[PDB]
């Protein structure tokens, strides 16, 4: 069934499961036309397919000639989506395939179970969490390697960056979560946060920059600072 | 005119005959039902005054065979058998006439009602969908379940309709998947009405034969199959105009059968709200829309 507070662990358990993030899949620039009327355009998108275990992404870049000539986008984009996690899926080796795909969104549940009807022990499951996985593209790398694309492309990613030799995956799904919080919520600050200090660099290799133990402490607590800061802001507390 | 007679009444019991009731008394002078039309299938089922549990009864066609009823003391209900004596049966009616202990099937000469509801229901399919293959007439209750229900447990005792499921890749061309997701044509036209049904009239039996028995016999699983198959068609875009129009015929004198007060569980608000007002057909039905918005205008 759905995922929730609850049930938190089991992501970090030893059976082979995804999340699937479908929100910037479609994205648009609103604009007037010389008329004044209005009218959208597509740029470049992706599909977030993460292994929470593990940090693999696998990041399958949405190419706007995959909307040419195609009405009801919105409702395109999640059968898109559910196509192109299928396809992933038959592309692994059965040993690497999921047991489970968690979908960020419940309008996501019926297209991908549709494409998935050939692999019925697969579960497919909706999430009562509010996951930040919107926010990948505020993460430099990513939105860089989105929107250069000139063709549909699939660009693997580990979102962890080594991170899995110090610590937990559910302390590293925990760090994650709260980056990606904190830049959906104030993406300048955060983003500030992050670079402040030039001698703290991102290697090549990595999505993020490497920080020490210590000043990944610090750079948390800078980060929740923010998010609950903004909460009393958005509410009263 | 044909007739049902019944050896005796021991027990209290409120009997049907198609959209008729009556109520006999416990151990009341009845034996039996006259004047029944000969052309149709009918239907005689039971509630037992004691113990409304179990609604129960029997399909049949008097032009296959000579029946009656007889109360059975050790199995506790009214059953049907076949008497293969011609003779002995028409001496056994005369007497009961003569003696006028026989109610009369009452129909007006103006109502098709029955026939409204029964014009593509046939014994044959009847019979392939309860199968009892020694009897001619066909028994269903009120719990019996479906093929599909034993699926999600006794397999003789069951109501095998057509299997009907929109997530399942007899519904679903691989590679069409969307396609054939929110536009249900391919499925309706090819793999139901070509492949299983052949025609549009088998289809329309089985569907008037599953309300029947939700209606008569509280029977979930058949109010399950007659909802899908209105939905398996509203929501195909591609649908034959003789068949839309027919079915806005069937449901409309569904519709107008049903009790008033049996709508809150023998209608689901999701399957009919979306036929009638999102589907491709929401515009095809106009009269049964028009007497779904008179009678049960909360539902919507
Ligand atoms: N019309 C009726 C009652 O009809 C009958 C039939 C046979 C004997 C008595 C009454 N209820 O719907």
């Amino acid at each position: 069934g759905a995922m929730n507070s609850s049930n938190y662990a089991e992501l970090f358990n030893n059976d082979i499961k995804l999340f699937v993030d479908d929100t910037n899949v479609y994205r648009v620039t609103v604009h007037k036309t010389f008329e004044g009327n209005v009218a959208t355009k597509a740029i470049n998108g992706c599909i977030f397919t993460l292994n929470p275990k593990t940090g693999h992404l696998f990041l399958k870049i949405i190419h706007t000639s995959v909307w040419a000539g195609q009405k009801r986008l919105s409702q395109l984009a999640k059968w898109k989506t559910a196509e192109e996690v299928s396809a992933l899926v038959r592309s692994l080796p059965k040993e690497e395939q999921p047991k489970q795909i968690i979908v960020t969104r419940k309008a996501m549940l019926d297209p991908l179970e549709v494409h998935m009807l050939d692999f019925p022990n697969i579960a497919i499951r909706p999430t009562e969490l509010r996951l930040p996985f919107s926010a990948a593209m505020s993460i430099d790398k990513l939105s860089d390697v989105v929107m250069k694309a000139t063709e549909p492309q699939m660009v693997l990613f580990n979102i962890y960056d080594d991170w899995l030799d110090r610590i937990s995956s559910y302390t590293a799904f925990s760090r994650l979560t709260l980056l990606l919080r904190a830049l959906k919520t104030n993406e300048e600050s955060a983003k500030m946060i992050l670079l402040s200090d030039p001698t703290i660099t991102i290697k090549s290799y990595h999505l993020w920059p490497s920080f020490t133990d210590e000043q990944w402490i610090t750079i948390e607590s800078q980060m929740r600072d923010l998010i609950l800061t903004e909460y009393g802001r958005k509410y009263n507390v | 005119m044909n007739t049902v007679p019944f050896t005796s009444a021991p027990i209290e019991v409120t009997i049907g005959i198609d959209q008729y009731s009556f109520n006999v008394k416990e151990n009341q002078p009845f034996h039996g039902i006259k004047d029944i039309p000969i052309g149709h299938v009918h239907v005689i089922h039971f509630q037992h005054a004691d113990n409304s549990s179990m609604r129960y009864g029997y399909w049949f066609d008097c032009r296959m065979g000579n029946f009656y009823i007889q109360y059975d003391p050790k199995d506790g209900l009214y059953k049907m058998m076949e008497e293969r004596d011609g003779a002995k049966f028409e001496n056994i009616v005369h007497n009961f006439k003569e003696r006028q202990m026989m109610v009369s099937y009452p129909k007006i000469d103006e109502d098709d009602t029955w026939y409204n509801l029964t014009e593509f229901v046939q014994m044959d399919k009847i019979r392939k969908i309860v199968r009892k293959d020694e009897n001619q007439f066909s028994y269903v209750d009120s719990s019996m379940t479906t093929v599909q229900e034993n699926e999600l447990s006794d397999p003789a005792h069951s109501l095998n309709y057509t299997v009907i499921n929109f997530k399942s890749r007899e519904a679903i061309r691989p590679g069409h998947e969307m396609e054939d997701f929110l536009d249900k044509s391919y499925y309706l036209n090819t793999v139901m009405l070509q492949g299983i049904f052949k025609n549009s009239s088998n289809y329309f039996g089985e569907l008037q034969f599953a309300f029947l028995n939700a209606m008569f016999f509280g029977n979930y699983g058949s109010s399950l199959q007659w909802h899908a198959m209105i939905e398996l068609i509203c929501s195909s875009a591609t649908v034959p105009k003789h068949m839309l129009d027919k079915l806005d015929e069937i449901l409309y004198y569904q519709i107008k059968t049903l009790p008033e007060q049996y709508s809150d569980i023998l209608l689901n608000e999701r399957v009919w709200n979306i036929c009638l007002y999102s589907s491709f057909q929401k515009n095809s039905l106009h009269n049964t829309e028009k007497i779904m918005e008179n009678k049960y205008p909360e539902l919507l």
